[PDB]
């Protein structure tokens, strides 16, 4: 079809609307800003009101069939805003799909909502009915790489001049939580109406919202970053997550790289991690931990994790914390 | 003869008595004077930070005669009504009393009905983190299109656990947990108006045991002035916050790494008279020696859990070799494995620490 | 003194503390809600029951020697020795401090009690609206525009009822998307122009608390709230914020083809297909011919139903497929001998009214083809 | 295989007024096994059924006029719901069957089943008061309407009357968490000292409803003992409630 960014669908849509938009991402800022523009577009060109539903088991499809061939009485023109779950649809939602792309036509502006599907759910049926005409847009929530230029656009698009240690503290506060960097964004352009936000402008309106998942540790250790994997463990523990899972993503990693640094000497790491089905993307990553990493060091990591799960398994789990603290010291020297 | 509580007698009636807060309050300010107040907001900070406060005061801003505005008025009908209490359409929700989302259905059932009074129904609810998930979606689904004159106020003391979709409704606020300073001058204004004599260091030993939170310090001054017979001196406060200290497990390690042996059996007596469980102070203890031993790996390692006590954690951490560290873990740890056969733990956990002070 | 004095039989204090039991649900939202606010004044005692959305009062006379007073009671409590009594008790109630002691014979209770003045506040309630109209109007407007009433929409204000209290006659509409109903009926007296929108919990309470009688219903109309009044019994419900499609901008002006036809024939041909109707869209379509109205059904099982209607039509040749619930109830609720309509081909509004009369009006879009 | 240890030939409308007296009397999941159930008991010509849970006792003891060897056993509650769900009102002859450890009774087309609780019932002599001076009559249904009255405003978790006996005044209060009070006063004829006395009205209340009589008679000892509550003009059953502290 059409693949776009955040930054193309505003051009597109002054292109002339399509059939039906799909705004695939798990970034909830992006997916936001480009429903409001669609909409936004919509209500330009004609579309005066807009349903909502979330697709859930219990969907009323009848309804949503029927307002596919639902007039309008009084209004117009509508469009049609559908809310996949998390983790996408199923052979009774595809089909649903594919029949409510049977039922597009001048009107319904159809416009789906969710997390990025994956290539089985890309093989549909009701995925190929729309595949002519309708505009894709890719809302993915920019990396630890690309934060730093994501902002920085953000903020000259918003009339704000940055500097790089700002850009630097609003990617380490508010990293994966986009959604309160632009609030937070907002906050400072009208506290500031002069728009140069020094370090010391930022420092004063910013709290520690960011989000992280198991990952995002994961990688901050093989990286070697000591500051960034404590600062995830601090961020995952203010929200709740449950240490069982940091300690299995561990075990699991920890496992496979023992694996590679034992084979190190026998194969070179190119076939050793093709062998192990590394992605590419981590493979340096990984070879640089393998380099930094010492036999004796990945020893002692898997004794301090076997005392963890221990103690964790035994029915205490006390300061858990503290030793996954120490065991990310420890794989970061 | 009245004699209230100062906590809420004290409670902030016009935007300029908040203490602290200055970048919520210029906000607030700004959105009620030239732009368009947004349809939720959220507030999030600490303990008796002023988040109900806060959002009262603008409950109060919304609905008034002289129009919704920053400094609205004083003792107006609306104004009034709020601050007796007795206001009939600022809804004051707790969300752990109403988790079911069936009471929450309830709830959001009654927003299309038009508000009885003033210009716009304030809805109010604390800790709003422990809505369940259903209840929070269906708060957000009446969220993203309210009625005209329909606005949420919603409280939490860890905004941590809300899922980020509530940033996609509601603009929210961060309010940063108190200074010693800020507090200090409150109390001491608060002092000075009810005419109670003090002491500047009493003062300062409040604010430091109030931990940033203001409804603390005004807690703690409760205590002292009913212990100090109105004369809130230094000693009085000193000796009535050892009454309620229980850093013993921090002073234990200071005067055990010092080789103080009679500061840590006075300190130990003192944890006895406390009543505390010995097997938790030992095991405490080795968590506190463990934080010692990573901090010293790396600064980051400290978190906000230990920033009440980490000015000396930091001293600590610097003054200690890393080999006293682990001697000392290794002597607590074979403490703790030998405490449950030992005579009354009492005396267990003192000749522990006795064998701790053996390595000078 | 301070103790309101009163006493009645039972009998005539039975009804009215049932009557004014209905707001009073399980949990209220205030404390205070949960309760009875009683008063004895001008020799009447007056019961009062509030939701903080609805509420409802009844009056009795009262001819016992009193003392004037005010004070709020348990609701259930109240109720349970009100009722628990043996037939032709005669209720002795007093305030003592801040008890309520309640006298029948041997039997005493003592209940506890809040304070009057903190039942929330009842009163700033100056009405702009006020008229007085008899029961068969009142309830003929809502048999005429219950049913085009939408519920559970995330537009509130398509959920009530649309009280237009403009110039004399009075109107009530209600819209659910596709589906408009207006009725409108003379009153007697001029008035300025108010449109209110009343909501569903509230009009189906009205239609519960109107009976025939000699009832002048003097309801009183202001901006957030409505009520009405019977001479013993009075209400009060609470008004559901945003605006409204305007019912006369959505009106065929220009068009003038008109279609007339029957009622009972077509009542017997529509409910015949909505017995086992279309499976997903309920709906079937008409092909209008001069003076002939071709109707057919179509389902989704390939099932297939052609019927023929002898009218009158003096236009031309229109295909129009609606939703047989729509027109259905619009044909119910307007209960005329005979319907006049216009229907045109393209996006256009199928109006229906009857042939006889103008105070009522229905408004029906098709599906698309 | 069974050996009839006791056969009764009864009339089901006699047991059926057994039961009914004795059934609400019963220990549901109640730590002492023994109790969730009921005792058959056997002496002569009179067949006795007594039930108890440990703040009420009620015995139903009637003649049947065929005599049989004095016999005990406990059936469990179980069982005599089952049978009251079958038992209806008729004409029918019923066949009762006791044997060592199991239940039967043929009921005219139907046959009901049950075990029996190993177990030894308490002896129900004792718990009825052995000085019973003092004596309340006063009509069955005034007293019903008197104590339902009383217990309008009592709550579930907090059930319990006291009654102030006088020379003729008798007085029923009632409390609770709430702190509201209830009174009433009843002109039932008495000669004796003046006492308090507690119960749960509850209890009070199912004994009368199992007392279809004109009035009662209420047997009175002192301040701490249980209450006995009988027909004034029959003695076929008797009702024992325990009071409470206050
Ligand atoms: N910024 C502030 N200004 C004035 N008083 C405050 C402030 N913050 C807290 N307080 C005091 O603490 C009491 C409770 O405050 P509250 O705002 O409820 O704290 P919380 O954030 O924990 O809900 C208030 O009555 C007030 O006396
Ligand atoms: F009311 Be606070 F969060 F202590
Ligand atoms: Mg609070
Ligand atoms: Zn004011």
């Amino acid at each position: 079809m059409i693949r776009l960014y955040p930054e193309q669908l505003r051009a597109q849509l002054n292109e002339g609307l399509r059939a039906a938009y799909l705004l695939l991402g798990n970034d909830p800022l992006l997916l936001q800003e480009s429903q409001d523009a669609v909409r936004q577009v919509a209500a330009a060109q004609g579309f005066e009101e807009h349903h909502t539903f979330s697709i859930d088991p219990n969907t009323d499809w009848n309804a949503i069939f029927s307002l596919c061939q639902a007039m309008s009485l009084f209004a117009s023109r509508q469009t049609l805003l559908l809310l996949l779950p998390e983790n996408g649809p199923n052979a009774a939602i595809n089909e649903q799909l594919l029949t409510l792309t049977g039922l597009l036509h001048d009107d319904l502006l159809l416009i789906v909502r969710g997390n990025k599907l994956s290539k089985a759910q890309e093989n549909a049926a009701w995925f190929t009915a729309l595949a002519n005409r309708s505009v894709q847009v890719t809302c993915q929530t920019p990396e630890q790489a690309q934060l730093p230029r994501w902002v920085a656009a953000r903020a000259k698009q918003l009339n704000l001049e940055l500097d790089d240690a700002a850009n630097q503290v609003l990617c380490y506060c508010y990293e994966g939580n986009l959604l309160a960097l632009a609030q937070a964004l907002e906050r400072l352009s009208l506290l500031w109406p002069d728009g140069k936000l020094t370090l010391p402008r930022v420092e004063q309106a910013v709290n520690d919202a960011a989000h992280f998942t198991p990952f995002h540790w994961v990688d901050a250790l093989l990286m070697g970053k000591s500051k960034r994997a404590l600062h995830i463990l601090q961020q995952l523990r203010l929200e709740g997550s449950e240490p069982v899972i940091l300690l299995r993503t561990l075990q699991r990693e920890l496992l496979l790289l023992v694996n590679l640094k034992r084979q190190s000497a026998h194969t070179p790491l190119r076939a050793l991690f093709d062998k192990h089905r590394v992605w590419q993307n981590r493979r340096g990553m990984m070879g640089e931990a393998l380099n930094r990493l010492s036999q004796t060091q990945l020893r002692q990591a898997v004794q301090l994790l076997t005392r963890t799960e221990l103690t964790l398994k035994q029915d205490y789990g006390q300061s858990v914390w503290a030793e996954l603290e120490g065991l990310s010291l420890l794989l970061c020297h | 003869m009245s004699y209230q509580v100062l906590a809420r007698k004290w409670r902030p009636q016009t935007f300029a008595d908040v203490v602290g807060q200055e970048h919520v309050l210029t906000a607030l300010a700004n959105g009620l004077s030239l732009g368009r107040i947004h349809h939720a907001y959220l507030f999030s900070g600490t303990r008796g930070v002023g988040k109900t406060s806060i959002a009262r005061l603008l409950a109060k801003g919304l609905n008034c005669e002289t129009g919704i505005t920053a400094t609205p008025c004083g003792v107006c009908d609306n104004c009034r009504e709020i601050e007796q209490g007795r206001f009939v359409d600022l809804i004051e929700i707790d969300a752990a009393s109403r988790t079911k989302v069936e009471d929450t259905r309830d709830l959001l059932d009654n927003v299309q009905y038009a508000p009885a009074r003033g210009r716009f129904k304030v809805y109010l609810i604390d800790e709003v983190h422990m809505l369940s998930r259903h209840s929070f979606n269906a708060l957000l689904k009446t969220l993203e299109e309210p009625p005209e004159h329909v606005k949420f106020l919603l409280a939490t003391t860890d905004p941590q656990k809300l899922p980020v979709t509530i940033l996609s409704r509601c603009l929210q606020f961060h309010l940063k947990a108190l200074d010693v300073e800020q507090i200090r001058h409150q109390l001491e204004h608060i002092l000075n108006e009810e005419h109670i004599a003090h002491e500047p260091r009493a003062l300062q030993l409040l604010a430091r045991a109030a931990e940033g939170s203001l409804r603390d310090a005004l807690s703690l001054t409760d205590q002292a002035i009913a212990s100090g017979d109105g004369q809130v001196s230094t000693q009085a406060v000193s000796a009535m916050l050892g009454t309620l200290d229980d850093d013993q497990a921090l002073s234990l390690v200071e005067a055990m790494v010092e080789a103080n042996g009679e500061r840590v059996m006075a300190l130990i007596n003192e944890a006895a008279a406390r009543g505390i469980e010995w097997e938790a102070l030992l095991v405490e203890m080795l968590g506190l020696l463990h934080r010692i031993a990573m901090v010293q790996l790396s600064p980051a390692a400290l978190g906000n859990d230990m920033a009440a006590i980490e000015l000396r954690m930091r001293e600590l951490a610097r003054t200690i070799p890393p080999t006293d560290i682990q001697l000392y873990y290794q002597t607590l740890l074979i403490g703790r494995k030998e405490l449950p056969y030992a005579p009354d733990r009492r005396m267990g956990v003192e000749m522990t620490l006795l064998r701790a002070l053996a390595f000078h | 003194g301070p103790h309101m004095k009163f006493t009645v039989e039972r009998e005539h204090l039975l009804k009215p503390l049932q009557q004014v039991s209905g707001p009073l649900g399980g949990r209220p939202t205030l404390p205070i809600l949960g309760n009875l606010l009683l008063q004895v004044a001008d020799g009447t005692l007056s019961l009062t029951g509030t939701d903080l959305e609805m509420e409802m009062v009844a009056r009795v006379a009262l001819v016992q020697p009193h003392e004037p007073g005010a004070t709020t009671v348990p609701a259930r409590k109240f109720f349970d020795i009100c009722r628990g009594l043996p037939e032709g008790a005669e209720i002795a109630v007093q305030l003592e401090g801040e008890r309520m002691l309640v006298r029948s014979g041997r039997s005493r209770f003592s209940l506890s009690t809040l304070p009057a003045a903190d039942f929330p506040n009842l009163d700033d309630w100056q009405s702009e609206v006020e008229f007085t109209l008899p029961q068969a109007t009142m309830k003929r407007l809502i048999e005429a525009t219950q049913f085009s009433m939408a519920h559970q929409d995330v537009r509130y204000y398509l959920n009530g009822m649309l009280f237009e209290t403009e110039g004399e006659e009075l109107r009530t509409v209600a819209t659910d998307g596709h589906r408009l109903a207006v009725c409108s009926m003379p009153i007697g007296q001029s008035l300025p122009s108010h449109s209110v929108i009343v909501p569903r919990k509230g009009v189906i309470e009205l239609m519960r608390m109107l009976d025939g009688g000699d009832n002048p219903l003097r309801v009183q109309i202001g901006s957030n709230n409505i009520r009405a009044h019977v001479g013993d019994f009075i209400f009060t419900s609470k008004l559901v914020d945003g605006r409204f499609p305007d019912y006369r901008r959505v009106l065929p002006k220009n068009p003038d083809k008109h279609l007339e036809a029957g009622c009972d024939l077509l009542k017997q041909a529509f409910a015949r297909a909505a017995i086992l109707s279309n499976e997903k869209f309920r709906g079937v379509r008409l092909y209008v011919s001069e003076n002939q109205l071709k109707i057919t059904a179509n389902n989704p099982e390939q099932e297939e139903a052609e019927e023929i209607l002898d009218v009158t039509y003096s236009g031309a040749e229109m295909e129009i497929g609606f939703n047989v619930s729509y027109v259905l109830d619009v044909l119910n609720a307007l209960k005329c001998e005979n319907v006049r309509m216009m229907l045109t081909d393209s996006v256009s509004s199928v109006q229906i009214e009857d042939a006889a009369s103008q105070s009522a009006a229905y408004v029906v879009m098709p599906m698309r083809l």
